[PDB]
Order: structure tokens, then sequence, then C-alpha cells
């Protein structure tokens, strides 16, 4: 029961079976029989386990993290503020990681769904993919083993300056 | 160094001023480790005398351990005194001299510039 609009399931568009010729029923004997043999004998068990779970509920919460001044309001040293800033930077980072995972999976499921149509109906999702992965590519990409904030803020300084010269040559 | 401080009352082990410093608690890991050091002391004694060790160590071992707890205790006390007067000297000489040590405001990263060669 995952959140739907995060992970699109397009219209199912199932075709209507047409026998079109009178012959035996090779799989359907066994799709019905399977749905007799392996459907209910499991279903009873899953349902029983359901009620067993439901007689005593639990509640577990997705944690939250509040915000902080991050890197800006910290002085050049005196770590006591910095620690918060840069570690939560690391959190938000991993968050972005999993965003990249999500998009990257949407693309895969997209091609698998389309079939032979590979370049038809994945254009939108591949497009936003190049958008996001170009963002990540621009921001976090090349720093190194040891990275905290100072280096991300650093690279952002680098781009802002390179684009400020680029926009003086824009004249 | 510091001989001008304590050359005013020479050969005071620790002065009447030191008693304002909290003394080391019993169980302070240092002097306890000193007690262990008396234990290995006595053990090496019972190794020196060919006797098998863990024998005769009823009175001996206790004598060693208690002795080092005694001496080591006083030593730790006068130590903590020494660092006390050291830190005091620092702070007094800090406050009495504004020019020598400037208090600068530490500007935040908002104004910072660096090179930070990426890998590639
Ligand atoms: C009665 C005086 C006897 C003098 C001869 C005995 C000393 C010479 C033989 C042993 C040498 C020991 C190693 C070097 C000296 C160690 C000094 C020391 O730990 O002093 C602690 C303290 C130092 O006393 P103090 O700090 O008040 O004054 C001496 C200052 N110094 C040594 C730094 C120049 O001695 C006592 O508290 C003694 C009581
Ligand atoms: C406590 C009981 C200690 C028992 C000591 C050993 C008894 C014994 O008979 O030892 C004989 C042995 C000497 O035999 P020998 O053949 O001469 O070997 C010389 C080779 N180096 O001599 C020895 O083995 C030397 C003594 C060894 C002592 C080992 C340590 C004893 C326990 C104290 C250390 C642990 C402290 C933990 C503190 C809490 C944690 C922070």
């Amino acid at each position: 029961s995952w959140d739907k609009d995060v992970y699109p399931e397009p219209p199912r568009r199932t075709p209507a079976p047409s026998p079109q010729t009178s012959l035996p029923n090779p799989i359907t004997y066994l799709t019905k029989a399977f749905d007799l043999l392996v459907d209910r004998p499991v279903t009873l068990v899953r349902e029983f386990i359901e009620r067993q779970h439901a007689k005593n509920k639990y509640y577990y919460y997705h944690r939250e993290f509040r915000r902080v001044p991050d890197i800006t309001e910290c002085h050049e040293k005196d770590v006591l503020c910095m620690f918060e800033a840069e570690m939560q930077w690391k959190r938000d980072y991993k968050v972005d990681q999993e965003i990249v995972n999500i998009i990257q999976e949407r693309l895969k499921a997209c091609q698998q769904r389309e079939g032979e149509s590979h370049r038809q109906n994945c254009a939108k999702e591949l497009q936003q993919f190049t958008q996001v992965v170009k963002a990540y590519q621009d921001r976090y990409h090349d720093l190194g083993a040891h990275y905290s904030a100072r280096k991300c803020l650093a690279k952002q300084k680098q781009r802002m300056l390179a684009e400020r010269k680029a926009t003086k040559e824009a004249a | 160094m510091m001989t001008g401080r304590q050359a005013r009352a020479p050969l005071q082990f620790l002065p009447d001023e030191a008693r304002s410093l909290p003394p080391p608690k019993l169980t302070d890991p240092r002097l306890a480790y000193i007690g262990f050091l008396g234990y290995c002391s006595g053990l090496i004694d019972n190794a020196i005398r060919r006797r098998p060790v863990l024998s005769a160590g009823l009175h001996r071992q206790f004598l060693y351990i208690t002795s080092f707890v005694f001496v080591g205790y006083y030593l730790l006390k006068r130590q903590d005194y020494m660092y006390a007067v050291r830190d005091h000297d620092m702070f007094s000489y800090i406050k009495s001299h504004p020019e020598d040590f400037p208090e600068k405001d530490k500007k935040t990263y908002r104004e910072v510039f660096e090179e930070f060669h990426p890998v590639r």
C-alpha cells in the first residue's frame, strides 16, 4: 500500500480474451485448478495470520529531524555549532541519494512496462531523470573520501564564481 | 620557569593555599593503578626470592600496595596543585594584557574562499 503518485502504476489496459477457435483449454484447466489448489490453501493462512496480528496493534513512527542554521551561521571554527550543521547535511545528502534511487527505478520499470516501445512513453520520465541526475551530478559529484559541508559549500562557491565570470562574458 | 612563584617560600611541599583544591577521590583510577603497580612490584619480589608467588603475599603484597597508594596519593595531590597554579598564571596574564593577545571576531563561513581541488 505504498504511496501511489510516488510510484506510478499506469492504466492496466487488460485485453478481452477471445477464443476465436474451438480447442482444448491447456493453461486454463491449470489456472483454475491452480486458483483452487494454491489460492485458497494459502489465503486462509494469510488471513488467519492477519486476524492474529490485528488482535494486538502496534504504532511505530517515522522519525523527524528539525532544521538548524546549517553551515552559514557557524563561525570559521568553534565546532559546537558546526557538528549539527554538517551532520544533518549528511542526512539530507543520503535523502538525496534515495531520491536518485527512486527516479532511477522509475526509469527501469518504465521500459519494462512499455515493451518494444522503448522510446515511446519514457520520454517524460527520462527527461526528469536527466534533470535530477544533472542536479546531483552538478552538486555532490566530485569531492572525495573526506567531505562534510566546507567542501560542498566550497564547490558551490566555485560554480558561483565561474558563472559570475561567465555572466560578465555574457555581456 | 615557575621558580619565581615558589621560591618565595622554598621547599614547601604543597602550600597552605593548596587546600582550596578538591583532593583526588579514593578510587581515582591513577592511584588505583599505582596500587596495581605495587602488586606487580611484590610479584616480582616473590619472583626474585625463589618462592612460588602467591605465597608470603598476605602481608607483603598489602605492604607494597598500601605504600604506593600513600606516596602516589600525595604526589597526585601536589600535581593537581601544580596545574592549578599554572592555569591561574595563564588567565591572570591574559586579562592583564589586552594588546598582546588581540580578541578578534571570528567571521562566519559566509565570507570564506578556498581552492579545494576536487578528485578529477
